[PDB]
DNA sequence: ATTTTTTTTTTTT
C-alpha cells in the first residue's frame, strides 16, 4: 500500500549520497566508490545490508523486508538507467547497421551485466511466503544453464517449466502473411548458471523427532558450499494449492577465513614467536602427556613433500597406538576431529562405515553406488579410527594399499577407483584379555600381522602403573574444571581454537630445505639404528622409510620455524621424539 | 448475506459476549493481553444448550455455514475492544456423543461430532494459500481475490493458477508476502485395537487438520479429537463416493496433566528437612521386594552435563547389570511403568535400535524409510532388555560405540547423519553353569565379554540357597508377603499392618509424591564444595592399589579412573535428591557404600 | 518362411548380409535431431532415432 | 514404482 515511485527518488538520494564518514578514510563516497566499481564493470553482482539503510530512514528498512521482489526489479532497473560514466560485444554488431524505433525493444534483464542479492526449519514455521529469511548441505549437485530470456521475441521467465512459441507475436506476421520463421538465436540469448542441493545439523532436532532436509540458486553464486558443509543461507512457493532462492552461504565454521590456506595475525605475530606454548593451549583438558600432544602437533604441522622422479612421497604422519588403562585416549581424538579442520571419524566397525572407504557390498534394490565412507572423504585432512585392532582381518588389506598414499583401487564392479587417498590417519588401540602384560611381548600379547605395526612412522604405548601420589594429582587437576570451569590457572595464556588454527595457516606454504651439513650426520646417526637394534635378531624390525620418517618430521618442523635453516635442532628434536617412542618397557 | 437469519445468528453469538460470563471469565486479559494470538476462545456447547439450545443446535444440523459468522462475531468483538489483535482478518476457528470409527452410518453429516482411535500415517505438510494480491505496474493498483475451498465453506473461487492479462492486458504481476496461505495437514485413525473383534477387520478413518492445530504428537498415540463432516467429491457422475470428518479441536489424554502450582513445590520443600527420606525412597522400588535400589536411584535420575568452555561436552548416563536365575524378569517393570517415556526392547531383535537400511520391498513409495530407532526415544530416557547373555555382537560393537560417545553415526545411503541420545539401559543373565560364581573362579563362570569393564558403572553381588535358618524365615516372610498382599494386614481390599508397625501412610508413600521430587528434582544444577577431591583420590589410590589383592583379587577385574567418573556422578543423582546446593563428607560417606555391599 | 526350423545351434554360414534399420514406434536416449514432417506457420509429436538389425535370404551350414 | 521371477556376485567354517 505504499507508493512504487517515489520510493525510487528516495533511493536515488540513498545511492548518490553514500559518503558516510563514519571511519577516518570515507569523506570520499562509498556506494559513489561501488557505482563507478560497477563503472569499472568487475562487479556483476552488487550488496546490500541492514546497516546501509539503518541510517537513511526506517520504512523500507520494514517496507521490503515483506516483499523483497518488486522492490528489486526497480532496484535493477532505477540503476540500470544509470551511467555517471560476449552478449554484449555482439549486440552492438547486432545493432552495428541500426523503425529505429518500433523496435522489440529490450528488457534490462536482457542486458544483465549486474545482478544483487541482499543482507540482514522446524523453527521456520509456514508463515513465511516472501520474506527473505536465514537458517543454517547433503546430496550436492552440479552446475547447469538456466535461461532468463529466449530470443527478436522476448519469452521470459521467473518458472522454472517452459514451452516453445511458434511464428511471431508482432506485427511483422501480424495481418499480414509475408513472414519468416522463428528460433532460438544462442549468440543472443541470455542464460544463466544454476546449481541445486538439499538436512538440519541434529544440535536443534527434537528428542522425539527425525531430523528433515529444498535450495534454489542461481547465477554466479553457484560452487559456494560442498557435500556437508555447516553453512548459513540468507521464501517462494513453486508453482489443492499444496524451495528456497538465496544470496550468500556463510560459515563461522568451516569458511574462508577460518579454514586453513582458504597477515591478519601480523600485530600478534611480531608479539608471538614460540614453538612450545602450543602445548600449554592444545588440549589442556589432561594433566602432563607432553609428547603425546606435541607428537600429534607435528601431525597438525605438516610440510614435507616432493615429487621427484614422477614418483611423489608420503608426506603425511600416520601415527598408531596401542593401549588400554586410564588412558583416556578418546578425548584426544575426539579433540583433533573436533579442531582439526576437514576432520572425520569412524569407530572399529560401529555401521554403515566399519572404519573404511567404500565398497559395492547385496539383495536390497540396484544402484552400484560405491558410497564414499570416511576413509574415503579424510584426504587433505585426518580420518581418525579407534580400536582399529578389533576392525577385521580382511581389512588389513584394505589399510596395506591405502597406506603408501592417495591409493585405492577397487575392481570389483569394473572399473578403476581412485578416490585419491591422501588422509593422515591415527590409529588407536587396546591390549586383548589382560592390561598389557610386560612380558607377553609383541605379537605375542597382539595378534597383528607386522606389516600393519610396521608402517607406522610411531607407535607410542603409553602406561601408568600405581603411584600414590600420581593420581592425587590427575584427581586435583581434573576437580579444578569441576569446581571451576578453566583448567589452567595463573600458567600460561591459552589459545583459542580460531587463533590456534589461524597462526597453524603460517605453517603449511614454508617448503623447507636440510644443508648438506645433515646429509652425513643423519646418516651417520641413523648407522646406529641398523647396529644396536639389527645386532640381536629378536628385536623389532627396521624399515627402508623409517629413517626417511624422522627426515619427515624434522622438516615438517621448519614450517612451523620456517627460516628455511633445518638446524641441528631441527633433528635433534627429531631423534629425540624417535628415541622417546621407545624404551619404556625396560623402564 | 444469505437469508438474513444469519444476521440474528450472529446476533445471538453475540448475545454471550457483555456479561460476567463475558466480563470474568472467558476472554479479554485472558487471553489477548497475554499476548497469544492463538485465536480460539474456547467453547462448551452446554452453555449453548442454556442460553440458545436452538442454536445448540444449528451447528449439529448444519455446520457449513455457523462459521464464517463465528468469526465475524470475534472479530467484531475483539476488534472493538483491541485494535492491535485486529489486522489478521481471517476466519479465526474457536474451540467448541463419541462412536467409534466403526460406527458411522452415512449419517452425522453436518454434524460436530467425537471418535477416539490412534494417530497413524502422520504426513506431510503442505501450504495452503488464501487470495492473490495483484498490482499492476502500469496503474500501479494492488488489487485482490479471494480463494476458498469446500474444507473451509461451501464457497470455492474459480480456484486455479494465478491470473494475468485479464484486466486490460496491462502491465500485470503477483507479489508476495501478501498472498497469505494456511498450513495443511493430513493423517488418518484407527480404534484403540483392546477392544477389537477377532472376526472382522478394523476400520480406519481419515482426517484432516489445519493452521495451529499442527501435531503435538506421534502417529501410534491416542488422543480425543472432535470433527464434523463433508464429502467433496463425486460418485459415478466422477467415480464412487469416500469420505472425511474434520473441523477439529484437540486434546490429549493418556498424559499426567498434574495439579501442580507453586504449592507442590512447597510440598517438596516442606519434607526436605527429613533426612533419610532415602530409607522410604529406596522403599519406593520394593514393597513387593531384600536386595540395591538406591543404586538405582541415579538412572532414574539419569545424570548430570558439564561443558569445557569454549571446547565440548561430556555424555553423562549410568548403566548397571549383574548373578544366579530366578528377581530379574519381574523387576524392571518397576521402571517400564513410573519413569517418564523409559522404553524396554526386545532383548533379541533388530528393526528398531538404530537400524533402516531402506526396507521398502512392498510399497515402495516416496520415503526410503529413514528411521528405525527406538533408542534414541531414550534420548534423556531409560530402558531395559532381556538376552544380554544372548545378545547379539553385532551391537556390543554398537554399545562400545554408545558408552563411549552416546551418538549414532550412520550413512547407509539414506544420509551420513548424526543425532543425539542421553540414554541408559540394562540388561538379562545366564551362567552356562548355574550355581559357579566364585570357588571355581569369580569371572566367567558367566559366558561373556571383557571389553565391557569401564563401560558399565557398577559391580555387584547377587546370590542365593534355600536353607536351614531361612527356611522357615522364607516360610513366614512369604506368607506374610501373602496375606500383606491381602486385605486387612469387592474382590481384594487394603492391606496395612506391616505398613503401620512402619510408620508411613500410602500419601506420604505414593507415586505423586514420589515424583513430587523429579521433576523439579530433575531441573537443578548443584555444584561441589571444597571436599570430594581429597578423600576421592586418597580412597581411589586405595581402591586401585589395594582392592586387587587378597583371596578377592579374581573378583577385582574394573579397575580403571573411568569409574572415578562413576564415583562422583552418583553422589550428584542424589545431590539432586534433596536440593542441596553443595555436596558432602555425608554423601562421601554415602557414595562407597557400594563399594562395601559389591563384595564386602 | 522356408528357412525357417532347419538350423540348429552350432553351425557355419555364408548367409545374406542386408542390413537395414528399424523403423521405430518410440525411442530411448535417442536425442539426436527431435522433428517431423510437419508444415509451416503462418495466417503427442513423434521423435526419430533408430537402430541396425540384419536380415537374409540364403544358408549353407558349411 | 509396486505385481510374476533367478542368477551372479557380495563375502564364508
Ligand atoms: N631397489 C630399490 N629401488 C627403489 N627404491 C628402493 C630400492 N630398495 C629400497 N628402496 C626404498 O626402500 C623403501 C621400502 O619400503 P616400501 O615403502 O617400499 O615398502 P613396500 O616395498 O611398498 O612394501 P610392499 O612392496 O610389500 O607393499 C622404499 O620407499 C624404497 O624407496
Ligand atoms: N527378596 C525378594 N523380593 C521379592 N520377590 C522375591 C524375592 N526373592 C524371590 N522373590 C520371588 O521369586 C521370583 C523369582 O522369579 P523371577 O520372576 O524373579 O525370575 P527372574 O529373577 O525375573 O529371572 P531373571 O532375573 O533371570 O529374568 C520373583 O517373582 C520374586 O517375586
Ligand atoms: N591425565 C588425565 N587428565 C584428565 N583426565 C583424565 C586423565 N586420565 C584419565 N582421565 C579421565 O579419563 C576419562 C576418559 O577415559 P577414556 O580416555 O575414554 O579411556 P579410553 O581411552 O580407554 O577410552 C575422562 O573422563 C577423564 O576424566
Amino acid at each position: 500500500r505504499r507508493d512504487y515511485a517515489q520510493d525510487r527518488e528516495s533511493i536515488k538520494t540513498f545511492l548518490s549520497e553514500f559518503c558516510k564518514c563514519d571511519d577516518d578514510g570515507k569523506k570520499e563516497f562509498v556506494y559513489g566508490s561501488q557505482l563507478v566499481k560497477l563503472a569499472h564493470r568487475e562487479q556483476v553482482l552488487i550488496t546490500i545490508d541492514l546497516d546501509d539503510l539503518a541510517e537513511f530512514n526506517e520504512s523500507l528498512a520494514e517496507a521490503v523486508v515483506d516483499n523483497c521482489r518488486r522492490y528489486t526489479s526497480i532496484f535493477s532497473d532505477v540503476i540500470a538507467e544509470l551511467l555517471p560514466s560476449a552478449l554484449d560485444v555482439y549486440i552492438e554488431h547486432r545493432l552495428m547497421m541500426e523503425q529505429r524505433d518500433e523496435r522489440n525493444s529490450f528488457p534490462s534483464e536482457l542486458m544483465k551485466r549486474f545482478e544483487v542479492g541482499f543482507k540482514p526449519i522446524r523453527e521456520v514455521k509456514a508463515q513465511h511466503i516472501g520474506k527473505l529469511v536465514t537458517v543454517r548441505v547433503t546430496r550436492c549437485t552440479e552446475v547447469k544453464p538456466m535461461m532468463v530470456v529466449a530470443t527478436e521475441t522476448y519469452q521470459p521467465v521467473n518458472s522454472l517449466s517452459f514451452t516453445p512459441v511458434h511464428d511471431c507475436p508482432s506485427d511483422d506476421c501480424r495481418v499480414n502473411k509475408a513472414g519468416g520463421r522463428l528460433y532460438l538465436q544462442t549468440r543472443g540469448s541470455k542464460f544463466v548458471k544454476f546449481q541445486e542441493v538439499k538436512q538440519e545439523h541434529s544440535d536443534q532436532v527434537p528428542v522425539g523427532h527425525i531430523p528433515r532436509s529444498t535450495i534454489m540458486c542461481r547465477g554466479e553464486v553457484t560452487r559456494m558450499a560442498q557435500p556437508g558443509d555447516h553453512i548459513v543461507v540468507s521464501f517462494l512457493p513453486l508453482m489443492g494449492l499444496l524451495f528456497l532462492q538465496a544470496h550468500r552461504i556463510i560459515c563461522i565454521n568451516k569458511n574462508d577465513e577460518i579454514s586453513d590456506k582458504d597477515p591478519e595475525e601480523l600485530e600478534e605475530l611480531a608479539q608471538d614467536d614460540f614453538y612450545e606454548r602450543l602445548a600449554t593451549s592444545l588440549a589442556p583438558e589432561i594433566y602432563g602427556h607432553l609428547d603425546v600432544k606435541k607428537a600429534l602437533l607435528l601431525l597438525l604441522v605438516g610440510g614435507v613433500d616432493k615429487r621427484p622422479d614422477g614418483m611423489k612421497i608420503r608426506g603425511n604422519i600416520n601415527i598408531c597406538l596401542m593401549g588400554d588403562p586410564g588412558v583416556a585416549k578418546s578425548q584426544l581424538l575426539g579433540y583433533i576431529s573436533r579442531l582439526a579442520v576437514r576432520s572425520q571419524y569412524t569407530t572399529g566397525r560401529g555401521s554403515s562405515g566399519v572404519g573404511l572407504t567404500a565398497a559395492v557390498m547385496d539383495p536390497l534394490t540396484g544402484e552400484m553406488t560405491l558410497e564414499g565412507g570416511a576413509l574415503v572423504l579424510a584426504d587433505q585432512g585426518v580420518c581418525c579410527i579407534d580400536e582399529f585392532d578389533k576392525m577385521a582381518d580382511q581389512d588389513r588389506t584394505a589399510i596395506h594399499e591405502v597406506m603408501e598414499q592417495q591409493t585405492i583401487s577397487i575392481a570389483k564392479a569394473g572399473i578403476m577407483t581412485t578416490l585419491n587417498a591422501r588422509v593422515s590417519i591415527l590409529a588407536a588401540a587396546n591390549p586383548a584379555f589382560g592390561r598389557y602384560n610386560p612380558r607377553r611381548t609383541v605379537e605375542q600379547n597382539i595378534q597383528l600381522p607386522a606389516a600393519l605395526l610396521s608402517r607406522f612412522d610411531l607407535l607410542w604405548l603409553i602406561q601408568d602403573k600405581p603411584d600414590r601420589d600420581n593420581d592425587l594429582r590427575l584427581a586435583k587437576h581434573i576437580t579444578y574444571v569441576h569446581s571451576h570451569s578453566k583448567q589452567p590457572p595463573t600458567r600460561v595464556k591459552a589459545l583459542d581454537m580460531n587463533l590456534m588454527r589461524r597462526y597453524i595457516n603460517l605453517c603449511k606454504r614454508k617448503n623447507p630445505t636440510i644443508p648438506d651439513e645433515l646429509t652425513d650426520y643423519i646418516v651417520g646417526a641413523y648407522v646406529e639404528l641398523r647396529r644396536e637394534a639389527r645386532n640381536q635378531k629378536d628385536m623389532t624390525f627396521t624399515s627402508a622409510r623409517n629413517l626417511l620418517g624422522i627426515l619427515r618430521l624434522s622438516t615438517a618442523l621448519a614450517r612451523l620455524r620456517l627460516s628455511d635453516s633445518v638446524e641441528k635442532d631441527d633433528v635433534a628434536e627429531a631423534l629425540r621424539l624417535l628415541e622417546m617412542s621407545k624404551d619404556s618397557l625396560n623402564q | 448475506e444469505g437469508e438474513q437469519f444469519i444476521k440474528d445468528i450472529q446476533r445471538e453469538y453475540v448475545d454471550f459476549l457483555d456479561d460476567e460470563e463475558d466480563q470474568g471469565i472467558y476472554a479479554g486479559h485472558v487471553k489477548d493481553m497475554i499476548a497469544e494470538k492463538s485465536k480460539r476462545l474456547i467453547v462448551n456447547v452446554n452453555d449453548l444448550k442454556r442460553k440458545n439450545p436452538q442454536r445448540a443446535l444449528g451447528l449439529l444440523s448444519n455446520a457449513a455455514d455457523e462459521q464464517l459468522a463465528f468469526g465475524r462475531a470475534l472479530k467484531e468483538y475483539a476488534s472493538t475492544v483491541d485494535p492491535g489483535y485486529a489486522k489478521m482478518h481471517e476466519d479465526l476457528f474457536v474451540g467448541f456423543r463419541h462412536v467409534t470409527p466403526r460406527s458411522l452410518t452415512s449419517i452425522y453429516l453436518g454434524n460436530m461430532v467425537c471418535v477416539e482411535g490412534i494417530v497413524t500415517k502422520v504426513s506431510l505438510i503442505r501450504p495452503k494459500v488464501v487470495r492473490s494480491v495483484h498490482y499492476c505496474p502500469n496503474t500501479r493498483k494492488v488489487m485482490e481475490r479471494k480463494y476458498t475451498d469446500l474444507t473451509s465453506f461451501e464457497a470455492v473461487p474459480s480456484g486455479a493458477a494465478y491470473p494475468t492479462k485479464d484486466e486490460d492486458g496491462n502491465l500485470l504481476e503477483t507479489e508476495y508476502g501478501l498472498s497469505v496461505y494456511k498450513d495443511h495437514q493430513t493423517l488418518t485413525i484407527q480404534e484403540m485395537p483392546e477392544k477389537a473383534p477377532a472376526g472382522q477387520l478394523p476400520r480406519s478413518v481419515d482426517i484432516v487438520c489445519d493452521d495451529d492445530l499442527v501435531d503435538r504428537c506421534k502417529p501410534g498415540d491416542r488422543v480425543q479429537i472432535v470433527g464434523s463432516y463433508r464429502c467433496l467429491p463425486g460418485k459415478r457422475g466422477s467415480g464412487t463416493f469416500r469420505t472425511v470428518l474434520l473441523a477439529n479441536n484437540i486434546s490429549l489424554l493418556s498424559k499426567e496433566s498434574l495439579d501442580i502450582s507453586r504449592e507442590d513445590i512447597m510440598l517438596c520443600k516442606k519434607l526436605a528437612k527429613n533426612n533419610d527420606i532415602f530409607e522410604l525412597l529406596s522403599k519406593s522400588l520394593a514393597p513387593s521386594i531384600g536386595h540395591v535400589k538406591q543404586a538405582i536411584l541415579c538412572l532414574l535420575l539419569g545424570g548430570v552435563e558439564k561443558i569445557l568452555p569454549n571446547g565440548t561436552r561430556l555424555r553423562g548416563d549410568i548403566n548397571v547389570l549383574l548373578g544366579d536365575p530366578s528377581a530379574k524378569s519381574q523387576l524392571l517393570r518397576y521402571v517400564l511403568n513410573t519413569a517418564p517415556r523409559a522404553i524396554p526392547t526386545t532383548g533379541r531383535g533388530s528393526s528398531g535400535v538404530g537400524l533402516t537400511a531402506a526396507v521398502t520391498t512392498d510399497q515402495e513409495t516416496g520415503e526410503r524409510r529413514l528411521e528405525a530407532g527406538a533408542m534414541v526415544l531414550a534420548d534423556r530416557g531409560v530402558v531395559c532388555i532381556d538376552e544380554f547373555d544372548k545378545m547379539s555382537d553385532i551391537d556390543r560393537t554398537a554399545i562400545h560405540e554408545v558408552m563411549e560417545q552416546g551418538r549414532v553415526t550412520i550413512s547407509k545411503a539414506g544420509i551420513h547423519a548424526s543425532l543425539n541420545a542421553r540414554c541408559s539401559v540394562l540388561a538379562a543373565a545366564n551362567p552356562v553353569y548355574g550355581r559357579y560364581d566364585q570357588y571355581k573362579t569369580p569371572m566367567e563362570n558367566i559366558g561373556l565379554q571383557d571389553s565391557l569393564l569401564s563401560r558399565f558403572d557398577l559391580l555387584f553381588v547377587m546370590l542365593d540357597v534355600i536353607d536351614s535358618d531361612v527356611d522357615q524365615m522364607i516360610s513366614d516372610h512369604v506368607v506374610r508377603m501373602h496375606r500383606y498382599r491381602n486385605p486387612k494386614e469387592y474382590e481384594k481390599y487394603d492391606a496395612l499392618l506391616h505398613g503401620k508397625s512402619r510408620q508411613r501412610h500410602e500419601k506420604i508413600l505414593s507415586v505423586e509424591f514420589m515424583r513430587k521430587y523429579i521433576h523439579i528434582a530433575k531441573c537443578m544444577k548443584p555444584k561441589l564444595g571444597e571436599q570430594a577431591c581429597e578423600a576421592i583420590a586418597n580412597e581411589y589410590s586405595r581402591l586401585r592399589s589395594q582392592e586387587a589383592v587378597e583371596t578377592d583379587v579374581a573378583r577385582t577385574q574394573p579397575i580403571t579412573a573411568r569409574t572415578l567418573e562413576t564415583l562422583i556422578r552418583l553422589s550428584t543423582a542424589h545431590a539432586r535428591a534433596r536440593m542441596s546446593k553443595s555436596v558432602t563428607i555425608d554423601d562421601a560417606h554415602a557414595a562407597i557404600e557400594l563399594v562395601q555391599f559389591a563384595y564386602f | 518362411s522356408e528357412l525357417v526350423e532347419t538350423v540348429q545351434a552350432g553351425d557355419r554360414y555364408d548367409f545374406t548380409g542386408t542390413l537395414i534399420v528399424v523403423p521405430d514406434v518410440s525411442v530411448l536416449a535417442g536425442v539426436g535431431t527431435r522433428a517431423e514432417n510437419s508444415s509451416r506457420h503462418k495466417p503427442g509429436m513423434r521423435e526419430l532415432n533408430y537402430r541396425m538389425a540384419f536380415l537374409a535370404c540364403s544358408v549353407q551350414a558349411t
